[PDB]
Parts: structure tokens; sequence; C-alpha cells
């Protein structure tokens, strides 16, 4: 009711929306009969604004079926759609078209012919692209229920839209001939999409070219698997080895796609090798997006010749993109390679396999060893243990030592996750170093998180090994002749003594935290206060009165003021 | 542009000029292509000899009409940019969503574009506009920094055209 016709013009600003497309409030009150001969002209040619405004329109009018009367007054909607479905913007236009499809299920056949084709046409047939580009989208939704003859009439529409003045309305018809073949009857697939196909396959630009692909894919799937030979793959073998890059990474990137798409036959026969050129391929990104899709490719190959193909055929090409000069070629396999592992078996998987997930491994990228760290779910199952240390150690040495910040946070993340997975005995000497030359670490997060590693460690390994091996390193520290150093100490111990229990942070860490409060830089000090607290709830009813308490009162006549307070604070909070 | 020759011609007058028949639209080369068949005629197979004409003379009628200005010319001007002219003024910018405090031909035929596009219901295309995002459109070209040398090598060599 309220602020309503007088809002719809105000200077177009953005403050007039909040309620104007309120519209199913607004048609609600206006009444159904006022709102078809009164909302829907005025929405028609009285506002066309920006691409915001517009953007709501064309959405919401999507949805006003039931609120113009119900079915048999849908068709007055066409016209402020009609006229949408014309702004250069293309997202208003899409809007549109996908409010268009929407209310054409709405249409009585009667009402289609009548009503939804007319407009249609009008698209279609109209001088500006934009007009044209909108109608490709319409014919697959209103061709089921319509007339055998209007069928007719729309398929000439459409093969008048695949042969357009402009590069934009091909390429738009392209994109929209797998959708509206299938709504066609077989004897006009074979006849009149098959040719339509076969000339945007085969077009100037490769803009348009690069969108037969998934046609193909669509067209394929209707086709008997004993015509695919003579319509389909002419123009799929082709595509293949296409002469603009664009084109062949379609076909590699919708391969498997095209695959199951094609049959289990015809790919043994011509997708294998049209794979292995693809895979071999001198434009890198191509080579990359085939590495992407050769796991999915193995395990869709029929299930009996898939021993035998992968041996013969894709293993050799593997064992090259291995060796590639391109790192997100590498990148790519490093990150699926060992997915083969569960059809190759185990005899096989050691014959041939690890020789190539050990090659990756030994590759001085780091973003190629990482996949190949981070992909131990189905291999883990299937091969050895003490196998992976040979390359193990200079991989996790390498990745710990990387020169970005950045990579080394991740292997610092994984430790956690490396122990329910190789356990103590991998673990060993030259190991835990690293773990700890980390502590020293320039930049702050690596810290930070080497840290929560041990931590995390200490979690999962119980409170026997960290007396043993690490407490003795980290108290290492206390000794460093720079002061961050010797920091680091504390806010190494404040984390363990969490999960250590009473007796290994009064024995041999307690000593350590005493003797750094005559650090002559004042920085440690306070921070020994601060971590007696933090240490406080864990200690003995005469280990805080006997050695703890007498400390703190010496820091309080401090010269330097903060010593004094977090030590008088900690005083406070234990008493 | 579409408005030039139909599809049949378009294909004709590429092939009757030994032009990659993706170059529809790239005035200068089909231009200087036919100042080189023509090379190979007088006393020079001849039934193309006038074809390749017959074609060309309404394409150039055609292109004619791209480049006459909305409403003849009522309601920076010599003729190929040259010199160290400025075609685009850094990569990223005038192109992606634009910081637009300059006038490089790139942003100056941006603003042509959406001061046109304000009393034009029609929808622009190449050779009526010639800014990068109609061209960029016309071809199949994708938003990267070798497709504005392509774009800025047809317009170093076209004649101030809508300035
Ligand atoms: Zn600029
Ligand atoms: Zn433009």
């Amino acid at each position: 009711i309220a602020v309503l016709i007088d809002e719809l013009r105000n200077e177009d600003v953005q403050l007039r929306l909040n309620s104007i497309k309120k519209l199913s409030t607004i048609a609600l009150a206006l009444g159904v009969e006022r709102t078809r001969s009164e909302l829907l002209p005025f929405l028609t040619d009285t506002i066309y604004d920006e691409d915001e405004v517009l953007l709501a329109l064309a959405e919401q009018l999507g949805t006003f079926t039931t609120l113009v009367g119900g079915p048999e007054y849908v068709h007055c909607l066409l016209p402020p759609l009609e006229s949408l479905a014309t702004v250069e913007e293309t997202v208003v236009r899409d809007k549109a078209v996908e409010s268009l499809r929407a209310i054409s299920h709405e249409h009585s056949p009667s009402d289609l012919e009548a009503h939804f084709v007319p407009l249609v046409k009008r698209l279609a047939g109209g001088d500006w692209f934009t007009s044209r580009t909108s109608a490709c989208g319409l014919f697959s939704v209103c061709y089921p229920r319509v007339s055998s003859a209007v069928k007719a009439e729309l398929r000439q529409y459409f093969r008048n839209l695949c042969s357009d003045d402009t590069p934009m309305v091909r390429r738009a018809a392209a994109s929209k001939l797998g959708e509206f073949a299938k709504v066609l009857e077989l004897d006009n697939v074979k006849s009149e999409i098959i040719p339509m196909f076969s000339n945007l396959a085969s077009d100037e630009q490769d803009s348009v070219r690069l969108l037969a692909v998934e046609a193909c894919v669509n067209i394929a799937q209707l086709l008997p698997q004993e015509d695919l030979e003579a319509l389909v793959m002419p123009t799929l073998r082709q595509a293949a080895e296409d002469k603009s890059w664009r084109v062949r990474y379609m076909v590699a990137d919708k391969f498997t796609e095209l695959q199951k798409a094609v049959g289990p036959e015809i790919t043994k026969t011509d997708l294998v090798p049209a794979f292995q050129n693809l895979m071999k391929d001198c434009e890198a990104e191509v080579r990359a997006a085939a590495s992407h899709k050769v796991k999915e490719f193995c395990e869709n190959l029929s299930a009996d010749c898939r021993e035998n193909v992968i041996m013969t055929q894709i293993l050799p090409c593997i064992k090259e993109l291995v060796s590639d000069a391109n790192q997100h070629v590498k990148s790519a396999l490093a990150s699926v390679i060992m997915g083969l592992s569960p059809i190759l078996g185990k005899d096989n998987t050691i014959e041939h396999l690890l020789p190539l997930f050990l090659a990756q491994l030994k590759d001085e990228c780091p973003e190629v060893r990482l996949n190949i760290i981070s992909n131990l779910d189905c291999v883990n199952e299937v091969i050895g243990i003490r196998q992976l240390s040979q390359s193990l150690l200079p991989a996790i040495v390498e990745l710990a030592e990387d020169a970005k910040w950045r990579v080394r946070l991740a292997i610092i993340e994984y430790m956690p996750l490396l122990a329910g997975q190789l356990g103590v005995e991998f673990f060993d000497e030259k190991l835990n170093s690293l773990c700890m030359a980390w502590l020293v670490d320039h930049v702050y997060a690596i810290r930070e998180a080497a840290t929560s590693n041990l931590k995390k460690l200490v979690e999962k390994f119980g409170k026997e090994w960290a007396h043993a091996t690490i407490i003795p390193k980290v108290l290492a520290m206390s000794g460093d002749p720079n002061y961050l150093h010797r920091m680091t100490t504390l806010f190494c111990i404040n984390v363990l003594s969490e999960v250590c229990g009473q007796d290994i942070t009064t024995k041999h860490m307690l000593p350590t935290v005493l003797r750094m409060a005559g650090d002559p830089v004042a920085n440690v000090r306070f921070n020994v206060a601060k971590s007696l607290q933090k240490i406080g709830p864990i200690l003995d009813n005469s280990t805080l009165q006997s050695e703890v308490k007498p400390i703190l009162e010496k820091l309080t006549q401090d010269q330097d003021v903060d010593v004094k307070y977090f030590a008088q604070e900690a005083l406070t909070v234990l008493s | 542009m579409d408005k030039v020759l139909n599809r049949e011609e378009s294909l004709q007058l590429m092939d009757l000029l030994g032009l990659e028949r993706s170059a529809w639209g790239n005035i200068p080369l089909m231009r200087k292509a036919y100042l080189k068949k023509c090379k190979e005629f007088h006393p020079d197979d001849e039934e193309k000899m006038k074809k390749m004409n017959t074609l060309y003379k309404k394409m150039e009628d055609g292109v004619k009409y791209a480049h006459q200005p909305d409403f003849g010319g009522f309601w920076a001007s010599s003729l190929n940019p040259g010199v160290d002219a400025i075609y685009c003024k850094q990569w990223p910018e005038c192109v992606k969503k634009m910081s637009t405090n300059c006038i490089c031909l790139l942003c100056l035929l941006r603003m042509k574009h959406e001061n046109r596009k304000l009393y034009r219901k029609d929808p622009l295309v190449w050779v009526d506009c010639y800014c990068f995002d109609c061209f960029r459109m016309w071809f199949g070209l994708d938003l990267c920094e070798g497709t504005l040398l392509l774009w800025c090598d047809i317009i170093g060599q076209t004649t101030y055209r809508d300035l």
C-alpha cells in the first residue's frame, strides 16, 4: 500500500529498490485485476534504468504467474520480459531468458502457439544480436509440446541462428545445440542437427569451434552406438587434433565425459590413441588438462582390458608427464597418479608404479612433493612402510627449508598427521632438529605453529618420549645469546606443561624457568613471571611454596616496572 | 560490421583475398590483402578478378556506413595515431574494472561507447565502436596481454574514427 506508484520514479537510486522489487507485495494489494492491465504495462515501457534494478525486475517477473491471475493470463507477462531480453547487459538478458523459460511451462499447449512461440520468433528474427542470442536459449523449452508444423518452423529459426552474420550469435547457438537436440526426434538429429553441428564443429572462429565439444558429448549420448562412427566421430576426431589449443583444451577437459557418452568400445579404438596425443600436446595447459583426467579415464575403461591398456598404452605416456618440463603438468599427475594402485593390484604397483611414485618425490619443485605427500590414502593401504624413508628424508627436509614461509607452514601443519601414519619408528634423529629449527624461524606464524607442533605431538605421543628427546633440546634454547630465543624456551614450555602431568613440569622443566629469572634482558624476566602463572595449577602445594614463590618475590624488586607487574599479578592469581 | 555483408559474401570475399577466413572484421588486413591481389591483375582466374571487386566494393561502402558518426556529426582527429600515441596506460587497470583519470585510446574509446549507448537503443558492434570490449567481442578473444597487442595493431592503422 503506502509507498508505491510514486516510488517507482525517484532518480534511479539504489534507495528505491529496498521496496520497489517487493512487487510480490504490491501486486498482492493492487489486486489481480489491476496488476494485469496497469502494473505490467507500467513495467514494460516506463522503467529501464541500471543493471541492478532491471536484474531484480527480470527475476521478479519469473515469479508472477500465480499473481497475474494464474496460468490463463501468463501471456500478459511476456512483453515486459521480451523487453528485458534485449538489454545490452548480459546479466539482465540471461535473467529474462531464465525467467521466460520458467513461465513457459505455465502456458497451456495452445497458449504456447498463440503467444510464446511468436515471441521467440520476434527475438530470433530481430536486428539486435542481443535479441538473437536470447532466442537460442528458448527453443528447447517450447519445443516438446508445440504442434508438429510449429516444430518444423522452430528448427528453421534455429538453423538460421546457427548461420548468423555475428560470431556472438553463432557462439550462442553452438552452446545451445545439445540442449535443443535432446527434445528433437531422432529423424531430425540425424538429418537436421548433425549438419548444423558439423558446421560449428568446423568454423573460422575457434570461440565457436571450442563450443562444439560439449554438443559433441550431448549428441553422442543420443545416437545409437552404431551411428557414432558415421555422424559424431569424424568431428570429434578432428576436434582433438584441431589447429587451436582452445579447442583441444576442450576435448581433454571434457574427455571422461566424452568417454562414457561415446561407449566402452569406441573408447578402446579411437579415444585411447587420441588421448595419448593430448598427453603429448605441445601446448602445456592441454597436457595438464589431460593429466587431470588420466586416473578417471582408467577407472572407466571396460572391466577386463583395464590391466592391458593401462599397462600397454597409458603408462608409457605417464612416464613422460612425470619427466615433463612444466610444473603444472607434473603437479597435476602427482595428485592422481597413485589412484592407479586399486586397479593394477599390488605386484604391478611395486613393479612399475613405485619407480614413478618415487620419481616425483625426488623433484625439487615444492608443489609437486606436497601433493605426493598429501596422497597417502589408497597407497597407505597397499604399499610398504620403510620404503618411503629413502626419499622421504630429503623430501621432508627440503620442504621444511623452502624459501617460502607458507610452504614451510604446510609440513609443520602436516607433521601431526604424519604420526597416525608413520609412528614412533619413522620420527628419529635426523628430523627433530628439523622440528626445532622452526622455533628459531624468522617468519612469525612458523614459530607459532612449530610450538603448536610440540603440543600436538605430545597429545599424540604420551608424556614419555618428551623427556628423552624433545625437552633436552627445548631447554637447550635457554642458552641462546639472542634473547628472542631464550624467550622461545618459555613459550615452548608454556604449552607442554599443559599435557605433561605434574611429573615432568616440576622435574626437568621448572629448574630452567627459575634459572632464566636472572636474564640481563628485561623482556625474558616478565615472561618468566607470565610463564609461572600458566604452569600454576599444575604444581604441588609445597613446590609452589618452596621454589616458585621465593622467585617472584625477588622479581618484584625490579628496576623495570614491566617485570614487577606481570609478577605482581602472578602472585595474586595463585595466592 | 555484421551489417556490412552477410555470411555467404563474408566467406567468399575472404577466399578471393586468400585471407585466413577467421579474419573478417580486420579492415587493414583485408585492405592490403586486396591491394596485393590487384598487383596480380591487368595483363596478369579472371572471372574471379572482377568478382573479388564486386564483393570488395560492396564491403568498402558497408564499412563507410559503419564509420559514419551518430546524427551526422551534429548533436583529437587527424589520421593514424602514430608517434608515441598511448593505446593503454597501465595493463590491467585501463582494461579491467578501470581506474580512469586518463585518456589513452583504450579509455577514450570506452568513454565513447558508454556515451553513445545512452541514446542508442541499438547494441553496438565492431567497426561501429572500436573499443577493446567491442573488439574482444567480435573475434573470440580472451582478456590477456596478447589480445591487447592485436587490437592496438588495428587501431594504429585506423584513421581517427569516433576520436
Ligand atoms: Zn587509460
Ligand atoms: Zn564498444
